[PDB]
């Protein structure tokens, strides 16, 4: 029996959904003060080994906050809420393609300047490259990568050129929380 | 299968996983 009224409203989560969440959020909460800290979330072992774990972690904290209210915890997970036919049949749900892309985009563009520099791409790359790759091959890839996606030649990737680069991508699905269903 | 598609694929993949792990199994 939480504030899951206007919450189930902003995230479009089904009753039992927020329940499995609140329950899950309850488990993540250690000292139990109705909030989470990088501390609490970093306890998720699997996430730690996740090359994006830290960026995912930080995404749960706005501008400078250091704690996540339950509604904030869900505000994020809401982006990965599976899309229902009713969602597409009204305010834009946090799980729309546009918002899923924005979320992913915000993980590349750390300085939140609106564009993905060659460096911001290079950092993401060094995170996901099994075989030891020369810092040069990377610069080359990060380069080519931004190069290919860069349309207005400003050297960086705007959200639109980002969106554009994924038009043939099944983003909806590649970003929908399976388990929840 | 452009370079982007590949990078982003792995990215969204590592992303979803982390998220699902935040939700727990
Ligand atoms: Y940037
Ligand atoms: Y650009």
């Amino acid at each position: 029996i939480p504030d899951g009224d206007s919450i189930r409203r902003e995230t479009g989560f089904s009753q039992a959904s927020l329940l499995r969440l609140h329950h899950r959020f309850r488990a993540l909460d250690r000292n139990k003060k109705g909030y989470l800290s990088r501390m609490d979330l970093q306890q998720i072992g699997a996430l730690a080994v996740n090359p994006l774990g830290d960026r995912i972690i930080e995404s749960f904290f706005p501008d400078g906050s250091q704690r996540v209210d339950f509604p904030g915890f869900v505000r994020v997970l809401a982006h990965f809420r599976p899309v229902e036919d009713e969602d597409t049949e009204k305010p834009e749900p946090l799980n729309s393609r546009r918002n899923k892309l924005h979320y992913a985009f915000q993980l590349y563009d750390l300085d939140r300047d609106g564009k993905i520099s060659r460096h911001e791409m290079l950092q993401v790359l060094r995170l996901m490259v099994g075989v030891q790759v020369t810092e040069e091959q990377l610069e080359n890839i990060a380069d080519r990568t931004v190069q290919e996606a860069d349309e207005d030649g400003d050297g960086a990737v705007s959200f639109v050129e980002f969106t554009k680069s994924l038009e043939k991508m099944d983003v909806e699905q590649k970003m929908s929380i399976r388990i929840l269903k | 299968r452009s370079i982007n598609e590949e990078i982003h694929t792995q990215f969204l993949d590592h992303l979803l996983t982390g998220i699902e792990d935040i939700c727990g199994h």
